[PDB]
């Protein structure tokens, strides 16, 4: 019944890695983790938890190969569980989600004119589950119900950002309009700028993604008509993922609160953006400190 | 709009190969090839005989020689997905760092200090024409 | 490059069967065939064969089950098995699709914002390939490309009229910047008005079906603002297949001239119906009778 | 835009039950197991013995019964939808007039007759409230 906050995180397998072979206290990860810690103990103060969170990730050719390509995918299933991607399934709690919320936003999106595939069975990748290991823990269930939210970004052509930020705005609509008066948070996973691919990979633009950062939280409705050749250009050709932040900020309210911002590079072959926003209006307090970069780099 | 205008500018980014229809179409079987690899079973009956498993593909002489060399830019040339791609290497037990090194031509340590210290920068390498 | 015509026709299983025991001349269904005779003979005439055919009907739970519900999904496959539905494959020719095309289509339907999904892989049940037997007959191989486009409207909410009618300018838009010059049809499968459920089932509405074969031709941008709800009152709940027709509808101009037309009481369970439209500007000349409509009731 | 009257609306239709998603959600196992009847070896072993067949499909004893007793109206109760259901009496090797009639309570010679006629007319059965 209400989106209370935005948060935006990064969902690469190596934080997972770092994790299941505890090496996330070591010279190299300490510090990712460190940035996390604020989101870890902010989430968990009362009232601060969410009922149902709203993961909008890219499946990465784990739920769907080459047969089956969906733009936008909803995941109304009661469970899912963690894909196997090569190294046996990831070792983290079945994700739980919630059909009722799940049902009634993918019947929404559908008469908002959004032209949704519904899913009812689908295992998560990393995607999915990272972002949840890095804000909620190794905790022997997850604290809260999880509707998976596919985007396609695998093959092109992916949304363009402008249809994800209406995306984002008619997923609001849909949440406050549920019956329950739930807590509802929008995650937006993936970026920030890289390349995996070819000569050009190791790229790393931090102009481009602390831009990105300070454009999305002050001029969401400019940033959405960014075309996909400026992200492949200067973010590196998977830093395209970026555009699903902006299905979470466009279900936040014109005026936004940053609570926290974290950057660091490098992790893995990223550089990694987390943040937490809320609406002006119920917005809490920013935490201390505000803004926080890390990296040899800065 | 225009559909030929919006892929066209994909071919001045250096370095890079966007994963196109086109690309796509090309890398089909080399894909579902490496899809196959989720599967327990089927990751160690490749691991067996490598070359007998990937005869079951269809998969070009090209894209086979360039799976058993694990040669990650031949296979990309190939119509090779970086993330259908990752089920192989990880079914090496390779990271997405190791992969994205190999296909740099710096070694592996080269491409981990070079991250350490910010990494690749965009300085030259947006277009291929502008040169910049 | 070329969208010469709009063709509609019904795409029952029956038809299918009559086919196949070789009962389609028994008194029952001689009127049904006899009325897509002109139809047959048109079409294959020196130039009214088209190159390729972009085939809109709804999967009957083949090819999706419960576990992946798209709203629109575009066949890029090069070839597509006819589906067993409980008797075996259809024993009809395999369907083969122009991947050329389809993935121009597809590219561009996603640019113009439509949250396409993409079939690599599919089976094509009665909804294909029924409507292929009536108008090309029984070749050994089918005379063109098929395209399929299955639209779902068998999982509530389907897509808006508004929506489908939106779309089939977007499918026009995307087939008029294809490089080369085919021959393009597109195909409105489905309808008409009947109910295969409950106390209800048995339902006919002749008219409502004249009225919207009427203003389909007349007045397609207000026939697309009718809700759902209308269709299942006064089509039946299965009579909303006809939405499906709009985005034929929206692929041709808005002068178009009417070369035939076809209404039948019953056709099993339905009131079946078959047009060929074409734009005005290049429309070809009617056929004599230009207008017919059979059945015990007409 | 409001789902909820949207939905409200079609439980004003007379002997109609719109397949949305709480039936979908309902129906999901019955639905399901109607789907494996497209597999030849599948409808041969559920032939073979059926009551033993649908107990690997967690079917509610409701649904169960239904299917054992082909009753349609009731399997449409239990969330079936009539697509989905068609596998079942195709494989019975009925067609989907037979399967309509059936859930009329007409007989299948009157059901025929009557669409041979110009089928059920909607004057009447268009409105619960207003009667038309
Ligand atoms: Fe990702
Ligand atoms: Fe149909």
């Amino acid at each position: 019944a209400r989106v209370t906050t935005g948060i935006t995180s990064s969902h690469i397998p190596a934080l997972g890695a770092a994790i299941q072979t505890g090496t996330s206290d070591n010279d190299y990860w300490g510090p990712v983790f460190k940035g996390y810690q604020p989101i870890r103990d902010w989430i968990k103060q009362p009232g601060n938890m969410p009922d149902v969170v709203i993961l909008v990730y890219n499946d990465h050719a784990s739920a769907f190969d080459m047969n089956i390509i969906p733009t936008f995918a909803i995941g109304c299933a009661e469970t899912f569980k963690p894909a196997d991607e090569g190294w046996g399934p990831r070792p983290v709690p079945d994700v739980k989600g919630h059909p009722d919320l799940a049902w009634h936003i993918a019947q929404s999106l559908i008469l908002d004119e959004f032209d949704m595939t519904i899913m009812n069975q689908m295992d998560v990748d990393h995607g999915c589950t990272v972002p949840l290991s890095m804000i909620f823990g190794e905790p022997e269930e997850w604290p809260c119900k999880v509707i998976p939210f596919p985007v396609n970004v695998v093959t092109y052509p992916p949304p363009s950002g402008k249809r994800c930020f209406a995306l984002g705005d008619s997923i609001r609509a849909a949440v406050e309009s549920f019956p329950e008066d739930l807590n509802v948070h929008v995650w937006g996973t993936g970026g920030m700028s890289h390349q995996l691919q070819g000569p050009r990979a190791g790229l790393i633009n931090k102009e481009f993604d602390l831009n990105f950062i300070d454009k999305l939280i002050s001029d969401p409705e400019e940033l959405s008509k960014m075309p996909h050749i400026q992200y492949l250009r200067e973010s590196g050709s998977e830093g395209v993922e970026l555009v699903m932040w902006l299905i979470m900020r466009g279900a936040l309210p014109e005026k936004v609160r940053d609570l926290y911002t974290f950057y660091h590079i490098p992790a893995s072959n990223t550089a990694l953006g987390a943040m937490i926003l809320q609406p002006e209006e119920t917005a809490g307090t920013p935490l201390e400190p505000r803004k926080v970069m890390s990296g040899h780099s800065l | 709009i225009d559909v030929h205008a919006y892929l066209a500018e994909f071919d001045d980014i250096p370095g890079t190969r966007v994963f196109t229809a086109q690309r796509a179409r090309k890398g089909y079987n080399l894909n579902q090839f490496a899809m196959s690899l989720m599967k327990a079973e089927n990751r160690e009956r490749f691991k067996a005989d490598e070359s007998a498993y990937l005869d079951e593909w269809n998969l070009t002489p090209a894209a086979k020689a360039a799976v058993l060399a694990r040669d990650y830019n031949a296979m990309i040339d190939e119509g090779g997905n970086v993330y259908f791609l990752s089920k192989l290497f990880s079914t090496d037990g390779k990271s997405f760092q190791f992969a994205a090194g190999s296909m740099t031509g710096m070694t592996q340590e080269e491409y981990a200090q070079m991250m350490i210290d910010g990494g690749r920068s965009p300085a030259g390498v947006r277009s291929i024409k502008g040169g910049y």
